[PDB]
């Protein structure tokens, strides 16, 4: 049984690897198709354990990945993309 | 373990509030 | 320092990953009590099958047990253990 | 970067399909 202390510590609000849809991060073009269609990103996770507190990113950076953009029957190219990452998270009103 | 002890007795205190208890346990996590 | 395509593919490809799930989602019923923490870490299926006709499902699964504070507001708060389902394996399968 | 070489070249193959291409990168994921 995992101890309350470890559950509390490990689940408390903090940046965690999160698999995000590229289409959610780029709704503007549903024209292409991306391989992989989802990407790992450090994002805010956990709970602040308060009613009146939410978890927001404080520090944010930019990561760059090689992804396949694929236009069906029109051809497919490989390139770089930039995604947002969360370097720090805080519990705030 | 005495650490997880402290963290449980903290949590059982009715007369506390979320944020005070929050502080109290995150002393036992700051240390242990 | 740009991450290579192969590593992006491998790391985002379908697999069990740590996932913070709200306890109320694992127990939609009841809801008389309140849980501290309000969310708990659980291995779940994540990623993409990189196919149109495939979805990612858990094939093998176990049970993890955690110490959580169940709290009835103004009625008191007690500590106990709860069991959640975790995913030990995931695969890409049709639908 | 050889392993990643093969992984990009495979992915650029138009005449392949999702599941065949998949196999090919995973032949290089069979090695690296």
């Amino acid at each position: 049984v995992v101890k309350f202390m470890d559950v509390y510590q490990r689940s408390y609000c903090h940046p965690i690897e999160t698999l995000v849809d590229i289409f959610q991060e780029y709704p503007d073009e549903i024209e292409y198709i991306f391989k992989p269609s989802c990407v790992p990103l450090m994002r805010c996770g956990g709970c602040c354990n308060d009613e009146g507190l939410e978890c927001v990113p404080t520090e944010e950076s930019n990561i760059t990945m090689q992804i396949m953009r694929i236009k069906p029957h029109q051809g497919q190219h490989i390139g770089e993309m930039s995604f947002l990452q969360h370097n720090k998270c805080e519990c705030r009103p | 373990e005495x650490c997880n002890x402290r963290a449980i007795e903290a949590a059982l205190d009715p007369n506390l509030n979320d944020q005070q208890f929050h502080a109290k346990i995150w002393x036992i996590i700051x240390d242990c």
